[PDB]
């Protein structure tokens, strides 16, 4: 049940604050999102495709 | 624009029950997943229904009583106050949980479990005598209350329930002194007939006493014991 | 009603099923779990130190009163290093270690009251606490808390003058004016990195040495608490309140001594 | 314990303290002045007051 | 996973990569950046001179706890001139200069935490100052708070037995009566006429003379506080919160020295 | 009409970390645009990705481990324990980062790479030993436990992830005094096959090592860690 709170109000702080945040795991695990933000350093000119070529050895 | 308001006499109380929450100081907390756990209980009236063992012969207590091969009507097995104060129930789970609130309400199951040997027979009348009159003092009078006759055989125990006859919805959990000739009646167990065997047999045996809550048993308003120190 | 109780399991009956009689059934939300242990009790008196305000924290108790507490309804203290950082025990001390010394008041610093009522191994929640001083004069009080298992060592002040309780990120509560109630508040949210906490005993080791010693289970608790403060010669109480509290797995609870005397008990 | 227990201490209460308590007797209703009968079933004899009948 | 560190990128894996694994991502949000800084720590201790409160403003400092502060996570203060007005320094000056000295507790004043780790080069936020008065008796406190760049000499008291401090329209704070609870606390908006502020070092001079000096960017704080109050003996806390940070370009923290001890370290 | 007020016994306390805001005291201020800005993040998740160099032969710090033409099943060439707290990581970014934080979880990344001569040639088992038996002692018994083998050829580095094994969901952080035998285990670097070379090439080479968190990793609970000074 609950506890011992009898409040009218709508708690002033909101959950995530007022309590902990129960989380619950599955046994298999959970991938990653893909990306934390959009930071990031990026190399470019990698591979090929286009210049002065076919001159280029074989 | 700030608004108004009226300071209340009892400013800056703190009150030990407040229906209430206080300031959280350090949100976003995610906990450790716990979903894999087993066994949780929500109310304690979902375990007060197990039986746990009733104390024989305190202060040398021991977790049964003995029938023999004699009837005395004169002589009960065993007398209980019905009193969730009874040393006798002092350490049952019932007792243990029951000394945190201050009435309880509803039935109280006795249980005996025969021990003696599977050659052994016999009868016992179990029965409840509501107060009023004083405790029973020969099976002939207990006989005149509320009673059982327990038939030794195949099945192993029996479960007696005292019926909660009472003036009052509830009665007080724990006793403010010592409470006489009241408390609320007795358990008194009595040989019908004796314990009979073959020749090769022991001639007693020991009943395992247990009590619990029936299914109508209740218990309110949570309070404290007087502290105590087991040793 | 006829039984066999050797199953492990025996059906409940009301009058019912042995007499002409009626159940007797009336509503009640008292014996939840929840609400049983959703209100104070108390574990202890502590004592802040002399100018502890303004410098480097070091252990130290008044009268066996000290300096920080660990929050958890379990023992803790042992009188004997009054003046070390605290520790978590597996035992509770008497008032007096010999004979003629007595019990009441215990030494330790602990919830009694759950110690002597906790019918379950495991439970999880969510912590409350009450700093009460014993004065109703000015009072100033700082507080550090710190999550279960990380540094509890408040040891090095950083900057000249200011209490090293008050340094970092950590959270500090402080409370210090002519116009204060005096007593502070606040809720903790659960940081063991457990799933759930053993209530009473822990049945293992703290190393894998097995430099055995059993009864506790590291990070257990719900953090330590360090005091500064300015009125060096006022103690405080502190209180524990269960918000949400879950319990799992029944099991006994403490003894209750045989009355050598009548055939019920009382109080006191 | 966990007996409900208030306190008021500080430099800027008001001093007073209010706060409302249940009815807890397990009487139904309450004696107002006088209750014809006896403590125990003893009848040692001493009447007016019904047993657990405050708040 | 076979790689090649040299293109200065590195594929990020989970024990998935390489054996018979599964991933095990678990959601939090304690770690983003204005979290973790939305929280109040301490920068020194500060003090008000004898009668600041109806009279003429002048710098001066009780223990190397001065009398005014620039609002800013860096250093600032330079113990050898507790009696000039406070300077923002490019180094943290330890508790003594010799040897034989001590490095705690630190003389200047500055955000230690802050210092300890910011690894980024630029951030921009709003401030919240909170103002602790080490003491549960009464105590004013007069406050001055001009933004970054203005007229920071409140020297010349204009009114007749009105501090200095109290002057003009310069937003100005004061907390003093029987019922306070003797703290403050407000927010300042973020001054600076710069987009971003250098949250470490900014490699340039102070004028196009190159008058040879780097380390900081003029106009690079949040302003400076002027204090004025009647206990002249009561020191106080002044405490920095970053309000919705943002931090560019991730860069070095300090360095952490080599426990030339274990194979690990703990706390103190 | 003034409304009526309960003041809670914790009335004027100043909490460090109050989910909320103060009094504004100076409104309506325009900032000085900062649109033109770039490299912003948002959480040290996005950069605690990042490998940074771990210090080998601590306190003379060197961020290479050195392979030599000799493999020796009992010795290894690196032993580091898994704890945020060895001394080896000390001063990179992950431990610099998570000296913040209370607990941890997730994927630990130890990337090699090599920065010998093109000619060499070699192989290298990297293990990773849960506790409980101790740190292995010689190549076969880490062979015993998780572990790959690096072979030396055109693609320089390895990027070896040491697998989250843990009984509870997040581990500490920080070690309160020193943490024995235990930690979380061993990441230990062996030769399987010597260094080998043609004439007029170097006999041994470094091999660079550094760690950054997985796509795996996680950390909660902001904190302080003991203060400190770098000199």
């Amino acid at each position: 049940s609950e506890g011992n709170e009898g409040v009218i109000i709508n708690n002033f702080y909101s959950n995530q604050y007022q309590n902990s945040i129960d989380l619950s795991a599955n046994a298999t695990g959970s991938d990653p999102p893909k990306t934390y933000g959009q930071f990031s350093n990026l190399l470019s000119g990698a591979v090929n495709a286009f210049s002065n070529m076919l001159p280029l050895l074989a | 624009s700030p608004i108004p308001v009226t300071i209340r006499e009892h400013a800056g109380t703190w009150y030990s029950t407040l229906p209430d929450s206080t300031v959280p100081i350090y949100g976003k907390t995610p906990v450790a997943p716990a979903n894999y756990m087993v066994g949780e209980y929500k109310d304690f009236l979902e375990i007060a229904q197990i039986p746990t063992f009733i104390g024989n012969k305190v202060p040398n207590a021991v977790p049964y009583i003995e029938a023999s091969n004699t009837a005395v009507k004169t002589q009960p097995l065993a007398v209980y106050q019905v009193t969730l104060s009874c040393s006798c129930l002092a350490n049952t789970f019932l007792a243990a949980l029951s000394r945190n609130f201050a009435q309880y309400r509803g039935s109280l199951v006795y249980t005996f479990v025969f021990t003696g040997t599977a050659m052994m027979k016999g009868k016992f009348l179990i029965a409840y005598t509501p107060p009023g009159a004083g405790k029973p003092t020969s099976r002939d009078q207990a006989m005149q209350a509320t009673y059982a006759i327990w038939d030794l055989g195949l099945n192993s125990s029996y479960s007696f329930t005292v019926p909660f006859i009472s003036p009052t919805h509830f009665r007080m959990v724990g006793t403010d002194q010592a409470n006489i000739t009241n408390v609320d009646g007795w358990v008194t167990v009595w040989q019908l007939t004796p314990l009979t065997y073959p020749p090769g047999c022991p001639t007693s045996a020991k009943i395992l006493t247990m009590v619990s809550a029936g299914k109508d048993f209740s218990l309110k308003m949570p309070i404290s014991p007087a502290p105590w120190s087991p040793q | 009603g006829v039984e066999n109780a050797e199953k492990g399991v025996t059906e409940n009956t009301d009058a019912t099923a042995d007499f002409v009689a009626q159940p007797v059934y009336l509503p009640e939300n008292q014996t939840k779990v929840a609400f049983f242990y959703d209100r104070s009790s108390p574990i202890g008196a502590f004592a802040v130190k002399s100018g502890s305000l303004e410098s480097g924290f070091a252990p130290f108790s008044n009268k066996a009163c000290p300096n920080s507490v660990i929050l958890t309804p379990g023992p803790q203290f042992d009188p004997a290093y009054d003046q070390l950082r605290p520790q978590r025990l597996t035992e509770i001390w008497g008032n007096g270690n010999e004979e003629t010394s007595e019990v009441f008041p215990l030494k330790t610093k602990q919830d009694y009251s759950f110690c002597l009522f906790s019918p379950f191994v495991y439970y999880k929640c969510d912590l409350e606490v009450t700093l009460s001083p014993h004065t109703s004069g000015a009072h100033g009080l700082l507080v550090r808390w710190c999550p279960t298992g990380t540094p509890t060592k408040p040891t090095t002040q950083v900057l000249h003058e200011v209490s090293s309780l008050s340094e970092g990120r950590t959270p500090q509560v402080y409370s210090a004016g002519p116009g204060t109630s005096n007593q502070i508040s606040f809720v903790v949210p659960y940081n063991s990195p457990l799933s759930v906490l053993p209530a009473v005993w822990y049945n293992g080791h703290k190393r894998f040495d097995n430099t055995g010693d059993l009864g506790i289970a590291p990070n257990s608790d719900f953090g330590t608490l360090f005091f500064a403060g300015t009125k060096p010669d006022i103690k405080f109480t502190v209180y524990l309140r269960y918000k949400n509290m879950r319990v799992f797995c029944p099991r006994p609870t403490v003894f209750f001594p045989w009355p050598t005397s009548g055939d019920k008990i009382d109080m006191t």
